[PDB]
């Protein structure tokens, strides 16, 4: 009885820290997302950090000291003994004094930022696995059936639904639509980037950007009227926001998100190759293939450097200009899987144990 | 336990 | 693992022939397989195939012999020395028969093969042995049918016994199983109170024994 | 271009004539560019050439062709989880096999085929590499290097849309698993399409049995994590409201049996709609129609649903077919098992009208025999006859022999070893010969058994058994005596109802007793047999021969072998020595178990067990002390040390074997003993009565996914054993052991399940009623089942 | 295997001759259909270890 | 103890009354079916036997002998509703 992997996990790189990172505080949330594949991560709004765990617990923490403001358990209990898990899997979002959290039971909760009381709770078509995007007074959810639904912020009733085709075999997780100029662009698990009007849900256009071969898009981004969409095992593409004509393409696929800054596109290939392409034509600037098959996380641009987690929990700071490691740190032993969040000069990351860590320098 | 191997 | 040096076909073939003459089989299969693989279209591939069929049959690897014989018949239906291949297929099936109660499908296949050999090439040197095996196979099939009739007489079904003995008289009229099974049909008729037919079968029995 | 000659360059295997036939162009005809291109394409598609070049020489048409190298051998490296033979079969089915040619451009095709095979078998990240090694004579070797990778296992089975039943309860019955505890045996944690379809059907049947007629599975999703090491399954469903069964109507060509069919479709107005009961009704109608000679009596049910009042009204359509007669039952594949062995398991009879249910019963019986891997049926119509068939059974045979060696533990018996060699189909004759042996803390048993299961076509069996049994009493919490016995046995068996099974037989048993500790119990029996041994020493011996006639009876109505939830088992056994044997006694025993479920899901159960026994001498003698009844232990009365209830020994004053201080001796002569001496070690009595009331409840603290594989019970056992021949007049000072009113009770808890080490059972009992001498043992357990 | 190691190598059995079945007067036995028929073969070839089954030189 | 033993054609007691004398083999075959037994010893005759024997309940048999002629036309019918 023995087990082996087709691709050997890359060795931990050795680097000299130009700056010594630290850990301002580390609060613990119940059992984290465990070993499952979830999009659950913290969020920041007005100097407070909201976190959650797969069990159902939700916590609010001070972004400076880690002090607890309120806590609420969303697992309904039928007495003093029975306790059914809530299975939270939608990334925590905050907007206009609310905390929108998905679930694996096709439920969307909207807790109050004041005292944690449920403002509303809605039933959706399927497992609301995607981040509950918020825009134009609507909450966009991308269920696991391919159905993009738009709940109302105030009431909580499904305003409109749009059906996106689903394949036989797909990758766990869903794409969170990005809204621009009164239109939501979303990428289904069928390799199609589709734009939908918010008023009713009329499909403006739909383009295939793919290449038993599966694919997934995971949140195409928008800049200056061009939509950058990266399909798993497919090819990164730039589409016109209005017509959908492919402007340029490149053969590289991934599921974890990427980022665009100035005239550069930093992304993490599926084989864990942190690359930096150019918007104009996608001509590569540098590549950092030293973390091959380490199961990295979505990069975050903190203080002009890409921060990325990994399976062992090590947090790597890599530069942008050339692609040289700038530092590494050992934060947690369980490992990092959910994207880091950088905002207000604060970098936060949740491990698989639910221990929210705040990093600095 | 009880192992059972056929001829 | 019984590796064969890359000697020329003549020397390896001579070694294989000498080993066959000596009375050793397991190695002969190895040398002949190596020769055939190394020279699929060699000058004397057919003789190597015949030697391989013989070695396989006499080594108790009957399925391989069946496959090789099927291939030989397919490729060379007009080979002048083909009667040998038909006889070898008959021998292989009759050996697979390896016990009269057990299924006779292999006995039936052997009987069909030997019948084809005898009807196609009656002047060959394997015809007398072919008929001597055909008689035995016919007797064995009749014995199997009689065994089934005897079991159905034990069970208590008097329409399976009659039908099976009628089938035996239709297909195997001149064997020993039929003459031993006629009383079973007489008893089956007697137990259903078809006394006229029982008397007819008794008339058949009396005129013979 | 006119052609006068045809030539080729590079032909090694393909004959000249075959090639000439292949090319449409023939000698003595005009040739142009189109003809040359078509010939080149034909050569390319033939598969025997890699590069084809047709050029025109000065007068002749010269052809340059590079024949593809022929395949010589194939090698595999790294196919740890894939058998080589089946991989080779897959390759040959794909097209690549020994003897044929290898293309230099189809390597990717073979690679992707093997990749598809690995994706099918479970490994979603496997890699394959093909290496081509040229060899002389235009030969080639194809080597395959495999990196199987890590298999993908299920991480979650989720159901969304269910409001009436929790997800764990629904998933409990599925074949696919997401939690596999180490301490339990629930199953693997892999994924397969067939399993998923079967489990969807299981879920549909689970809901339809509660009245959710409008049930509908909207859609199923299967997802993989980006690293392709986990599988997430989701089943979006929609369950309606419970529906009541208003009535049933039957219409069609019933063949004049409406009176006997309308009786089968009676239902209490207001019953909850059910999916199992409707299927059973259809099956009963089918059996009724097939009992009348019909072979394929089609029956369909088309429920009508009225949502206004929530009522389901069935509409049964019955199309009774036409009779078909069997003419031959043919068995093929039974190369070892004789024809009668297969044919005597048949419910269908040759020469009789056909019945599909009978054919299925025959197939099920042949499967239950255990000699065949696969038993397939095929009904072939006889040519030239409109209503005659031949039923053909095709059977794949196993190697039925077996070795086996097991080990177990337990407080009642200590470490118990078992070994055995069995042959269930001796020479394909049907006899089941075997040799068995067991050895635990206080005995060694070794038997040789030979059973004929069909001594008479009806089903009467006939078994024989030689056995040698050595029994050390001192190691079983009894008085000291060693009993080495050996004997034969022959037993018939008459199955009479498919539940009742009588059995009568004879037997001969020779017992040699030695090393007997002086006491009242035996020397009340030795005197009966005429022996007059000395009570001052324990160098005794006694040999007896018995010719017993063993009769019995069984009744096994239990629905399930493991964790039964409804039924009743009864087992009566007897024994009596026919005249001429040294001993003269009769013995009777009666075991009973009865389950009474007290709900609809069969989760809360009541189990009542009893065990009675009585034996005594006939011709003025007593029952031998080595056949007595012992009560108390992990099985009879939980909470008492094994074989402790009942009379206690009353030792005589005797000299020990080799006395030595610091060792406890049963009040021997060298301790100042001059009279009869009490004791606290059981002897067993010749009358036994034990009862037990058990309440089986769901496991309280176990997750509901696998809470049905652990059985929890709260039990109250009671029992007593007494010695009827004991005379209270002479031994007044000592307790009266012939009194049956001395009842011993004990209540407690019990857990049971199956671990990878075998069936584990634990029990904690607190005896709240015990008498002087009884030795209590709160915690008891058994592991491994010998 | 072991069962076939004797039948295949040399073992040979001769069975009893076939004899026709007489039809009593006033009736006819069932038609034979000639399904399993043994045609008469002339000549006296070898049999029973006297017939060499070694392949010829072709 | 044993299963049910059934043999021969199934006679419904209605078809047997549907065949008069003067029809051909085709009509009788259509009405009752193809017999499981015949008279191979020359003379043409069809024996429709309906025999059944359930678990320890004796044997019940109905025999119906049809005698045709040289031209395949029914000539005689002989019905035995039970076995003596």
């Amino acid at each position: 009885n023995s087990e082996e992997d087709v691709v050997k996990m890359s060795p931990l790189p050795t680097v000299e820290n130009q700056f010594t990172p630290t850990t301002a505080w580390s609060t613990s949330v119940g059992s984290g997302i465990g070993n499952f594949y979830s999009n659950l991560h913290p969020a920041l709004a007005d100097n407070v950090v909201y976190a959650a765990d797969r069990a159902g617990l939700v916590k609010a923490l001070n972004a400076d000291d880690g002090k607890e403001i309120w806590s609420v358990s969303l697992a309904e209990k039928d007495g003093w003994f029975s306790k059914e898990p809530a299975l939270l899997s939608g990334g925590v979002t905050v907007s206009g004094g609310h905390v929108y959290i998905g679930s694996e039971k096709a439920q969307v909760y909207a807790l109050n930022t004041s005292d944690g009381t449920v403002a509303w709770q809605t039933k959706v078509a399927g497992e609301a696995l995607s981040r509950p995007v918020v825009s134009d007074g609507l909450v966009l959810i991308h269920t696991s059936n391919g159905q993009l639904q738009a709940l109302n912020e105030a009431d909580g009733a499904v305003k409109w639904t749009v059906n996106l085709d689903m394949p036989s075999l797909s990758l766990r997780g869903e794409s969170a639509p990005t809204t621009a100029f009164g239109a939501a662009v979303v990428g289904g698990d069928n390799g199609r980037v589709s734009a939908v009007l918010m008023e009713q849900g009329q499909m403006i256009w739909q383009q295939r950007i793919s290449q038993r071969l599966s694919d997934v898009d995971t949140t195409p981004v928008v800049v200056n009227g061009v939509v950058f969409a990266l399909a798993y095992n497919g090819n990164l593409t730039a589409l016109d926001l209005r017509s959908g004509q492919i402007m340029w393409k490149r053969e590289l696929g991934s599921v974890n998100d990427f980022i665009v800054d100035g005239n550069r596109i930093y992304l993490v290939d599926q084989n864990d190759r942190v690359m930096a392409l150019t918007i104009d034509g996608g001509v590569t600037l540098w590549t950092q293939s030293d973390l091959l098959h380490r199961l990295l996380t979505s990069p975050v641009l903190y203080n002009g450097n890409l921060v990325v987690g990994d399976s062992e929990g090590y947090l790597h700071w890599i530069n942008v200009e050339d692609g040289r490691f700038v530092a590494q740190q050992k934060v947690d032993s369980s490992g990092f899987q959910t994207e880091p969040v950088a905002a207000d000069g604060k970098l936060l990351i949740q491990a698989k144990d639910g221990t929210v860590y705040s990093i600095t320098r | 336990w009880n192992w059972s191997k056929s001829w | 693992k019984e590796e064969v040096p890359d000697n020329p076909p003549n020397e390896i073939y001579a070694t294989a022939q000498q080993k066959l003459q000596d009375g050793n089989w397991r190695q002969a299969i190895t040398q002949l397989e190596a020769l055939d693989n190394r020279y699929p279209f060699g000058p004397y591939s057919q003789q190597v195939q015949l030697d391989l069929i013989y070695a396989y049959y006499k080594n108790a690897d009957l399925p391989l012999a069946q496959a090789a014989i099927d291939r030989f018949i397919r490729l060379n239906p007009t080979h002048p020395n083909i009667d040998y291949v038909m006889y070898m297929r008959g021998l292989t099936n009759m050996a697979l028969d390896d016990r009269s109660d057990r299924d006779p499908q292999h006995a039936r296949a052997a009987f069909s093969d030997f019948s084809k050999l005898v009807r196609g090439y009656p002047n060959s040197q394997y015809t007398t042995d072919a008929t001597k095996r055909l008689v035995f196979l016919k007797d064995r099939l009749a014995k199997y049918e009689y065994s089934v009739a005897e079991y159905y007489t034990e069970r208590g079904a008097w329409v399976a016994v009659v039908n099976r003995v009628e089938g035996m008289l239709r297909d195997y009229p001149d064997t020993q199983a039929t003459r031993d099974a006629l009383p079973l049909m007489e008893n089956a008729y007697r137990q259903m109170q078809m006394n006229a037919q029982a008397e007819k079968v008794a008339k058949i029995i009396a005129a013979n024994s | 271009f006119v052609v006068k000659d045809i030539h080729f360059e590079g032909l090694q295997r393909v004959a000249v004539g075959a090639a000439l036939l292949s090319m449409p162009v023939r000698t003595g005809d005009t040739v142009n560019d189109e003809d040359i291109s078509n010939t080149i394409r034909a050569l390319f598609a033939t598969g025997n050439f890699e590069d084809v070049r047709v050029l025109r020489d000065g007068d002749t048409l010269l052809v340059q062709v590079k024949e593809r190298p022929t395949i010589a051998s194939i090698t595999f490296s790294g196919n740890k989880s894939v058998k080589d033979d089946m991989l080779k079969q897959n390759l040959e089915a794909s097209g690549v096999r020994v003897g044929e040619s290898l293309d230099r451009t189809t390597i990717a095709d073979i690679e992707k085929g093997l990749e598809d095979f690995y994706y099918s078998v479970g490994k979603y990240s496997a890699s394959v590499k093909a290496v081509v090694t040229p060899l002389p004579r235009n030969r080639v070797d194809l080597k395959l290097v495999f990196q199987e990778g890590v298999s993908a296992e299920i991480q979650q089975i989720n159901i969304v849309g269910n409001h009436a039943f929790t997800t764990d309860e629904l998933i409990s019955h599925f074949q696919l698993r997401d939690e596999v505890p180490w301490w339990n045996v629930v199953g693997d944690r892999k994924y397969q399409k067939q399993k998923l379809a079967g489990d969807l059907e299981t879920l549909r049947s689970y809901y339809l049995d509660r009245g959710y007629a409008r049930f509908n599975i909207d859609s199923t999703q299967v997802s993989l994590t980006p690293d392709k090491k986990g599988i997430y399954v989701t089943v979006n469903i929609t369950e309606g409201d419970q529906y009541k069964l208003s009535g049933v109507e039957v219409s069609g060509n019933l063949a004049g049996h409406s009176a006997e069919i309308e009786q089968l479709t009676k239902i209490e107005p207001g019953e909850l709609y059910n999916g199992t009961k409707v299927t059973k009704m259809e099956d009963d109608i089918k059996k009724l129609l097939g009992r009348y000679g019909y072979a394929y009596p089609r029956v369909q049910s088309m429920p009508e649903i009225n949502d206004a009042d929530k009522t389901v009204k069935l509409r049964v359509n019955v199309d009774a077919g036409n009779r078909f007669y069997v003419r031959k039952i043919r068995f093929e594949g039974n190369d070892t098992s004789k024809d009668a062995v297969l044919r005597r398991e048949m419910r269908q009879m040759e020469g009789a009208w056909l019945g599909s249910d009978l054919v299925d019963q025959g197939k099920e019986r042949l499967n239950r025999l255990g000699f065949f891997e696969t038993v397939d049926t095929d009904t072939q119509r006889v040519p030239g006859s409109p209503d005659q068939v031949d039923v053909v059974y095709k059977v794949k045979e196993r190697n039925t022999g077996s070795f086996n060696f097991g080990i177990g533990y337990g407080t009642e018996s200590g470490v118990s070893f078992q070994a055995g060699v069995q042959q269930d189909n001796w020479l394909g004759t049907g006899y089941a010969v075997g040799i068995n042996g067991t050895k635990n803390d206080y005995q060694t048993y070794a038997e040789l058994s030979v059973t004929n299961p069909y001594f008479t076509v009806d089903g009467v069996s006939l078994g024989g058994r030689l056995f040698y049994n050595d029994f050390q009493a001192d190691d079983a919490d009894l008085s000291d005596y060693t009993n080495k016995s050996y004997g034969t046995d022959v037993t018939l068996g008459f199955p009479i109802n498919e539940y009742n099974s009588l059995r009568a037989g004879l037997g001969y048993v020779h017992n040699s007793l030695s090393n007997m500790q002086p006491q009242v119990a035996m020397w009340r029996y030795l005197y009966s047999m005429g022996e007059h041994p000395s009570t001052s020493d324990q160098d005794n011996s006694f040999k007896t021969d018995d010719f017993t006639f063993n009769y019995g009876w069984t009744y096994n109505k239990l629905d399930r072998g493991y964790f039964p939830t409804d039924g009743s088992r009864v087992n009566l056994t007897g024994k009596v020595t026919i005249p001429g044997s040294d001993n003269e006694y009769y013995k009777v025993t009666l075991d009973t178990a009865t389950y009474v479920p007290i709900d609809d899901d069969h989760k809360w159960v009541v189990l009542g067990r009893t065990r009675w026994g009585y034996g005594d001498g006939l011709g003025g003698k007593e029952m031998p002390f080595y056949e007595n009844f012992y009560a108390g232990g992990s099985s009879t009365v939980r909470g008492f040390q094994s074989n402790t209830i009942g009379p206690k020994a009353v030792y005589f004053p005797h000299q020990a074997s080799n006395y030595d201080p610091d060792y406890d001796y049963e009040c021997a002569t060298q301790d100042g003993a001059k009279d009869l001496c009490k004791s606290d070690d059981a002897v067993g009595g010749n009358a036994m009565a034990v009862a037990s009331l058990e309440f089986i409840t769901p496991t309280p603290f176990i997750s509901d996914k696998y809470a049905n594989s652990v059985r929890t019970s709260f039990f109250w056992d009671m029992g007593t054993v007494w010695d009827t021949n004991w005379d209270s007049s002479q031994y007044s000072g000592y307790p009266d052991y012939s009194d049956p009113s001395n009842i011993r009770m004990s209540a407690g808890i019990a857990l049971q399940w199956m671990s990878p080490l075998g069936p584990l059972v634990f029990s904690y009992a607190q005896p709240f009623k015990k008498y002087d001498g009884d030795k209590a043992e709160q915690f008891q357990f058994n592991i491994g089942k010998t | 295997r072991y069962k076939r190691q004797v039948s295949g190598d040399e073992a040979y059995l001769e069975a009893a001759p076939l004899a026709e079945l007489h039809a009593p007067a006033g009736m006819i036995l069932p038609v034979t259909s000639g399904d399993y028929a043994i045609p008469v073969t002339n000549g006296s070839g070898a049999v029973g270890k006297a017939l060499d089954i070694r392949p010829p030189a072709q | 103890y044993r299963p049910d033993i059934n043999q021969g054609n199934y006679l419904t007691a209605n078809d047997v009354s549907k065949i008069r004398v003067g029809m051909t083999q085709q009509q009788v075959a259509y009405a009752l079916g193809t017999p499981l037994m015949s008279d191979p010893f020359g003379t043409n005759t069809w024996f429709y036997v309906f025999r059944q024997q359930p678990g320890h309940e004796g044997v019940t048999q109905q025999t119906l002998t049809l005698t045709f002629n040289s031209s395949g036309v029914l000539t005689n019918i002989d019905n035995k509703p039970a076995l003596s």
